[PDB]
């Protein structure tokens, strides 16, 4: 695992907002998972 | 006349893939016998698998006929010859 | 449409090579990935 500092790369005065993340979702994902959905969430399993 | 088998599994982000066959003479049943399959794919394609459908052929018209089971974590004995070949 | 179950096995009885692939997927259309595997005569062309 191997990683580096990108604040004068990636990073902006104003905000890079390019770069997202998920934290919602009807339980947690496998290993070497790429789930790349992205459709409005509901907390009980209903459309929204 | 012919046979063919596969199974698909999907584990650790690869779907893995063997393949064998034999010549048959079966019109409507299941062939019973024993055969070793070999490996043949390992795909790093890293997806959520829950469902599949066959690919079938168009004509315009003989029957054809295949098969689905399923797959368990299942304890096996196997027999191996002198050749390597399990038996 | 058939349920994988975390792993099936599959064959066939051929005397015309009527099945020629197969679709692996969740939902199973454009709004999440999957995947082609096709012998179409010529090659066998996997797509995801
Ligand atoms: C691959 O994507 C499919 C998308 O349909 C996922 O299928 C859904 O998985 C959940 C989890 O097992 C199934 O059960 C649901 O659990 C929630 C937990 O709170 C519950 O509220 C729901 O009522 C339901 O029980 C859900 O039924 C299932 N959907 C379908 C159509 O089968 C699948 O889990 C994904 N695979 C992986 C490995 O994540
Ligand atoms: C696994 O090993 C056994 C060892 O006995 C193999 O059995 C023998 O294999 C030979 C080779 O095909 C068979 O044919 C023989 O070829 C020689 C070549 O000069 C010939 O002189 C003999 O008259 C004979 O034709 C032999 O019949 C066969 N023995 C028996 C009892 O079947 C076996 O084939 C090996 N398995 C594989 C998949 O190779
Ligand atoms: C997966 O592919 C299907 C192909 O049918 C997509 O469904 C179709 O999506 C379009 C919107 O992009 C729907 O509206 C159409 O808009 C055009 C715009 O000019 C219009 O000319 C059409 O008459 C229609 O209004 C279209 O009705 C819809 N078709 C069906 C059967 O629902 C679907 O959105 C694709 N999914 C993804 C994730 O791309
Ligand atoms: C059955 O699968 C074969 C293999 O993909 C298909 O034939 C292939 O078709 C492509 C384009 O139609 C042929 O040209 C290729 O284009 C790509 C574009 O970037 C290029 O990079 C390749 O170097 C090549 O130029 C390809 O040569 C051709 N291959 C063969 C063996 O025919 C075939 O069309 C498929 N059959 C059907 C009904 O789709």
């Amino acid at each position: 695992v191997l990683a580096w500092n990108t604040r004068n790369i990636d990073a902006t005065s104003t905000g890079n907002y390019n770069y997202k993340y998920r934290y919602l979702r009807h339980g947690k994902l496998r290993p070497f998972e790429r789930d790349i959905s992205n459709v409005p969430f509901s907390p009980d399993g209903k459309p929204c | 006349k012919h046979l063919r088998e596969f199974v698909f599994k999907n584990k650790d982000g690869f779907l893995y893939v063997y393949k064998g066959y034999q010549p048959i003479d079966v019109v409507r049943d299941l062939p019973s016998g024993f055969n070793t399959l070999k490996p043949i794919f390992k795909l790093p394609l890293g997806i959520n698998i829950t469902n599949f459908r066959a690919i079938l052929t168009a004509f315009s018209t003989s029957a054809a006929a295949y098969f689905v089971g399923y797959l368990k974590p299942t304890t096996f004995m196997l027999k191996y010859d002198e050749n390597g070949t399990i038996t | 449409v058939i349920p994988f179950k975390d792993g099936i096995y599959f064959a066939a009885t051929e005397k015309s090579n009527v099945v020629r692939g197969w679709v692996f997927g969740s939902t199973m259309n454009n709004k999440s990935q999957s995947v082609i595997i096709i012998n179409n005569s010529t090659n066998v062309v996997i797509r995801a």
